[PDB]
């Protein structure tokens, strides 16, 4: 693909989809499940004033991917902003 | 065997001759050393030939090491083509039993792609990298080499290398030197695999003694990228001034950085023959992207320093990629971390192919004056680049990147080894760890280096509405310089441009707030605040309509604070994320393969942080209007109370039957028996949290309709199980008409009450993310599509990693994603794409 | 008074970086008087 067609699909898409998102339903569940199975992510990083996504993921991942965890030896450590900002900047 | 045969070659020419067996070949090879006897005098009867000492020691090391004919008659400056060599199972093995490496990616497993360490690497290019110091223009002798440093870079998006992997070396030579010490010899020996690099390989070596021959010595120095901002065009004339400065653009205000590399040559060893240094000049846009704008091209002859150096870092600030954090964090600096050198370096010497004598036989070290077979440098580091890989990894092979390492002191066969490492800093997501080795016995580092491992397979997920509290991100504020940049650039567009601080609306979070039109500065505020439109299907109603020529001021109301109102806690909210991933960046926390996505609004403040699609100006410009649009969106009241919102509700607190296809089911049935808006905006975590968003009076519908199945204990699925669907839909249909019937009474505005499952999401009137706004989303395309510049959006930053809210899958430039999207939209632009798909690519 | 005050700041600054790029490139002591009492006879 050359970068400049690249870079017209990209730009295309990327505003299909800010356009069309606002007014379609959230499809929050396959982005955990992206976020969670599909890459197998270690570290959970969420930023913003309080935990409001941090918390539905830790409860996602205790419903549907704790053996998951467990037999892939998967060590999540779900982690926010406000709260966890030291583990963060690895400041212990 | 014999390992040292004398004997008097002709009349006053004693050959010492010191043979070696540990070869390549097997074959004994000789070391001639020529000694003129002299009777004349007998306090110094033996005088050493040094005539071609150094040339019969690169000839006898050569026998050695090399595979390729004895031929010293290469160019210092040309590059080293190193021989193709395939990765074998049986060879990973062989360095890793020998290096003590016993991590599982470099053992065979069933199912499993079987990785080889990266000190492999030197393996590979031994050859290359070592025939780097045999030329006669850099001459110097071998027995007194000393290797001063190696170390690794993997390239950025290179796998690891594995088993069966064919792969080549080019080996070139960045700079010969003469220091006081001796002669320095640098070699940078890239790893080709499939005709792209795969990593490089850096060593120095030092060849002890003193040289004169300064015309063969070079440098080649990469400068650190310095930055350089204009305040006054006293800077740009000054920088005009320089004749290596090839810019033409004008710079006023602007944040140049000079990506620069100097090329030296010696006279004498003050005294520098040539300096050519050349860079690119690049411009920093609004974005954060940098774009090269101009070069540097700077070239003398005699001359005792470099002036683009100089007057760059008088003048500039270097970027200093590698970030070093409060306190370093011990990271097993202990007892544990004891690295044990061989019993014996022929192991060693046989897998790596490092047949130096000096390791190996006694006779050539006790020669060579050091104290013994010392062991292998390389051996030290692979042996403590296993412990990081073992501690500072978990075994993962994707931590493998550059591992910096110096050989300091010297090692012993049989020496315990005290290693420690520390988390110092950061580069660019990459941990940065000091690791230094002292022997126990005597306690001087022998190893000092420096290693960079990923971190965790990390996503940044962002925050979406509802958690913006007053103060939020002051913190930061007050201490990072880079969230005092973001905010202050976002609050200065916003008294600039709409004439309000969104510092000010944060901190105190004032019920009311005048925006005043007077003056020229009034003027253009208001002209902006009139020119915003809000546009539907093709309606161009203005969200403003108080606001027109003749008005002095403007009045933003708010029951107990404007931080609440959509208009500015959307670019609150946005803002607080981007500064807080900008100081992230500062610090460089962040992974180049990161993932990262976010729940409506972190959306956007997501892309704006990672894949830097649009500056801060137009990132809060965009969530404002956006803001606005969405107050201005649902017909309210007289008191500005509309008969829409959003609830979240829970199907298990319905009941353990009641899942997210039967909330889905009472939603869609709701809507289509009362005629009323209703629809499940977000989907959350399972059977846990669901939003939904439509007309008040039908939320109230669904709060009591669950509420019935909660205390009835009725599953949609048992009556899916054990009637038609069609008598399913009858009996919610009774439940909703009994509710819809009680919802007439309810008058407008509907206060929700708070059911079993169901919660009300106070403070937020708009039903975001439903068929509501429809017609508002094409004219939000063409306003997307205007404010996001096309050249701005990098797709690197955005394939693979980008998990968008519509989709919600990687984002990727397909023809599948495409027809995703349309499957979800159903755009004919995506259509006109798909079809023309093929003409394309 | 600010294009005269934008000139001269200018071509000092410029020389002050030629004469220090002049000095990275290439790498009078005056008396010092004192006493010379006399008592200056006729």
């Amino acid at each position: 693909m050359k970068p400049e067609i690249e870079q017209e699909l990209s730009h295309t898409l990327l505003t299909e989809l800010l356009a069309y998102q606002f007014a379609s339903p959230v499809r929050w569940i396959e982005t955990q499940d992206v976020f969670l199975k599909q890459h197998n992510t270690e570290r959970i990083i969420e930023i913003g004033p309080s935990p409001t996504l941090a918390g539905m993921a830790n409860r996602t991942i205790k419903a549907k991917y704790e053996s998951y965890d467990a037999a892939l030896s998967l060590q999540r450590q779900v982690l926010c902003y406000s709260k966890d900002a030291k583990e963060i900047y690895y400041k212990p | 065997l014999p390992v040292v045969e004398i004997e008097l070659v002709k009349p006053n020419t004693i050959q010492l001759s010191l043979i070696e067996h540990r070869t390549a070949d097997t074959n004994p090879v000789a070391l001639p050393f020529l000694y003129k006897y002299n009777p004349a005098d007998g306090f110094a009867p033996i005088l050493e030939i040094m005539e071609d000492r150094n040339e019969r020691i690169k000839e006898f090391y050569w026998k050695l090491w090399f595979s390729v004919p004895y031929s010293n008659d290469i160019n210092v400056e040309k590059a080293i083509l190193g021989d193709e060599i395939t990765i074998s199972s049986q060879t990973i093995s062989e360095f890793t039993h020998a290096i003590g490496n016993k991590c599982d990616a470099f053992v065979d497993r069933p199912g499993k792609a079987t990785l080889a360490p990266m000190d492999f690497a030197i393996v590979i290019g031994w050859k290359a990298i070592i025939k780097a110091i045999f030329p006669k223009s850099v001459d110097g002798d071998l027995l007194k080499l000393v290797h001063l440093s190696n170390g690794y870079k993997m390239i950025t998006g290179a796998a690891p290398l594995k088993k069966g992997d064919v792969v080549s070396t080019k080996a070139e030579i960045k700079a010969v030197l003469n220091q006081p010490s001796g002669k320095l010899v640098e070699v940078v020996g890239t790893i080709y695999r499939e005709g792209k690099p795969v990593m490089e390989v850096t060593s120095q070596f030092l060849y002890r003694g003193e040289y004169n021959d300064y015309c063969n010595t070079f440098q080649k120095v990469t400068e650190t990228p310095v930055q350089v901002a204009f305040k006054s065009a006293k800077d740009l004339a000054v920088l005009r001034s320089k004749e290596w400065f090839h810019l033409e653009k004008d710079v006023q205000f602007d944040v140049l950085t000079f990506r620069c590399e100097s090329t030296y040559k010696f006279k004498s060893a003050n005294v520098y023959s040539s300096i050519k240094t050349t860079g690119q000049v690049l411009l920093e846009l609004p974005t954060k992207e940098v774009i090269q704008v101009g070069s540097v091209d700077y070239e003398a002859g005699t001359s005792y320093g470099n002036p683009v150096t100089d007057y760059l870092s008088r003048n500039g600030k270097t970027i200093e990629e590698s970030v070093i954090f409060e306190n370093a964090i011990p990271l097993s600096s202990g007892e544990e971390l004891t690295s044990k050198a061989p019993g014996t370096n022929e192991p060693y010497a046989i897998v790596s192919g490092d047949y130096n004598p000096i390791h190996v036989s006694r006779v050539f070290a006790a020669y060579a004056k050091l104290p013994g077979t010392i062991t292998h440098g390389m051996y030290s580091s692979a042996s403590i680049r296993a412990l990081v890989e073992e501690w500072a990894a978990n075994n993962v092979a994707a931590r493998v990147r550059a591992f910096k390492c110096d050989f300091v002191g010297m090692v012993l066969p049989n020496d315990t080894l005290q290693t420690t490492m520390e988390h110092v800093g950061m580069i660019n997501g990459r941990k940065i760890i000091k690791v230094e080795t002292r022997n126990v016995e005597t306690e001087l580092p022998v190893l000092i280096g420096e290693a960079e491992i990923e971190q965790p397979t990390t996503t940044y997920v962002f925050t979406g509405q509802g958690s913006q509290e007053q103060g939020m991100g002051m913190e930061l504020y007050n201490s990072s310089e880079v969230a005092r940049e973001v905010w202050d650039k976002a609050d200065r567009h916003f008294v600039n441009n709409y004439g309000f601080s969104i510092l000010d609306i944060v901190q105190n979070n004032p019920n009311e707030l005048t925006i005043h039109f007077g003056g020229a500065k009034g003027r253009a505020i208001r002209d902006n605040y009139i020119g915003m439109m809000f546009e539907t299907i093709l309606k161009s109603e203005k969200i403003f309509k108080d606001i027109d020529e003749t008005t002095t001021s403007y009045t933003f109301v708010s029951p107990t604070g404007l931080l609440s109102a959509t208009q500015f806690t959307q670019p609150a909210l946005t803002l607080m994320e981007k500064a807080a991933y900008e100081d992230i960046k500062s610090k460089g926390l962040i992974p180049s393969d990161i993932m990262f996505a976010g729940h409506s609004l972190g959306e956007y403040s997501a892309l704006s942080s990672l894949a830097n699609v649009m500056p801060i100006e137009s990132l809060v410009d965009v969530v404002f209007y956006r803001g606005m649009t969405m107050q201005v969106a649902v017909p309210r009241d007289e008191l500005g109370r509309s008969n829409y919102g959003m609830v979240a509700v829970n199907p298990s607190r319905v009941s353990a039957t009641f899942d997210d296809s039967a909330l889905r089911f009472v939603v869609d049935e709701v809507a289509n028996k009362t005629k009323w808006l209703l629809e499940i905006v977000n989907y959350n975590v399972e059977n846990q949290q669901y939003v939904a968003a439509g007309d008040l009076r039908a939320l109230d519908t669904l709060t009591n309709v669950l509420n019935v199945l909660k205390i009835n204990k009725i599953d949609i699925v048992k009556l899916q199980e054990q009637m038609s669907i069609e008598k399913v839909k009858e009996h919610l249909y009774e439940i909703v008409d009994e509710v819809a019937a009680k919802s007439l009474a309810k008058p407008q505005p509907i206060d929700l009450e708070r059911g079993f499952a169901v919660i009300p999401l106070k403070g937020i009137s708009v039903p975001f993310h439903s068929s509501y706004l429809m017609s508002g989303v094409k004219p939000f395309q063409r306003f997307l599509c205007k404010k996001i510049p096309k050249s701005s959006v990098k797709p690197q930053d955005l394939i693979g990693k980008y998990i968008p809210n519509l989709t919600a899958k990687p984002f990727e430039l397909t023809k599948e994603y495409f027809q995703s999207v349309y499957d979800l939209t159903k755009s004919e632009k995506i259509k006109s794409i798909l079809d023309n798909w093929e003409q394309y690519e | 008074r600010t294009d005269l005050l934008e000139t001269a700041d200018i071509r000092r600054a410029v020389s002050i970086e030629s004469a220090i790029e002049q000095k990275v490139v290439n790498g009078k002591v005056m008396v010092e008087p004192r006493a010379n009492m006399k008592f200056d006879f006729p």
